[PDB]
């Protein structure tokens, strides 16, 4: 669980752990966690005295060094109960030749339905019975990973299409705050698509209200680092 | 003249820590009021003798 206490706008801040090189504090993260943000604003809306913080927190993400994936994503189509067949090989479309390594990883494989990898980029993904939803699992075709996407539909007419989570995320809705003592908590999510190496950078917005109903906005910035081996 | 409780109003509600905001609420009125009474006022006449 990574802590952060915001600097309080006073014109006498920098306080004791700070390592100059860059304005954005530090994030390290490892692809495929899912890990849990606290934020102190105490310093900073404390001395502002009125109602505290207000759930009104907004966040942003936006990368300084992608690194384009290799492999493209995809997406698969298939009613309830039915068995679905798909390929694996039209995703990868390498520059230079070599073989194909197809791997599925049993940490991030289905979660309501088991695949089968075949011989040559195939794969049978016969869903759970009597289930219906939107299920993923992440291929490796030869080291770089992408996800396949399929949404299982109730015989019905349809389902929608799935947006393809990022490499970094954060949560709809499992943030808080607490304005007894000022504090906010979120969750940072990274995906197993990530490269180790990129970096991304998180702003976050944050408004206390005061004793009336006004507001103090506040902007601060995070410099989340896609590293290996945690 | 009679008198109508309009309404009664709030009092400032359940705080658990001092947050200085809702100190007195706010009260009713009272709304004193009025209202008279009317009266028909009719006559008739006959003369004397298609009445006797």
């Amino acid at each position: 669980m990574y802590f952060f206490s915001v600097d309080p706008r006073n014109g006498a801040s920098k306080s004791g752990d700070v390592c100059g090189s860059c304005c954005c504090e530090s994030i390290s993260a490892r692809p495929g966690e899912v890990n849990g943000v606290m934020v102190s604003y105490a310093a900073w809306s404390a001395p502002l005295r009125g109602h505290g913080l207000t759930n009104k927190t907004t966040f942003e993400i936006d990368g300084v060094s992608v690194t384009p994936p290799k492999v493209s994503n995809a997406f698969g189509r298939t009613k309830v109960g039915v068995v679905f067949e798909g390929t694996l090989s039209d995703l990868f479309p390498n520059p230079e030749g070599e073989q194909v390594e197809y791997e599925i990883s049993e940490l991030n494989g289905p979660s309501n339905g088991v695949v089968e990898l075949g011989a040559n980029g195939a794969f049978t993904y016969t869903p759970g019975a009597l289930f219906t939803g939107v299920d993923r699992f992440w291929f490796s075709i030869n080291g770089n990973i992408g996800e396949y996407v399929i949404s299982v539909d109730p015989t019905t007419s349809e389902l929608p299409q799935p947006p393809f989570t990022t490499p970094v995320y954060v949560p709809a809705a499992r943030r808080s705050v607490d304005p007894r003592t000022h504090v906010l908590k979120f969750v940072l999510g990274v995906s197993p698509a990530a490269i180790p190496g990129d970096v991304y950078r998180l702003t976050v917005r944050q408004v206390a209200i005061d004793c009336d109903g006004n507001e103090f906005v506040h902007i601060s910035c995070y410099d989340i680092s896609i590293g290996s081996c945690g | 003249t009679y008198m109508k409780i309009a309404d009664y109003g709030q009092l400032g509600e359940y705080t658990c820590d001092a947050k200085c905001d809702a100190e007195f609420g706010e009260p009713g009125n009272i709304r004193h009021l009025e209202g008279k009474t009317y009266d028909y006022r009719g006559v008739f006449c006959f003369n004397r003798k298609n009445l006797q």
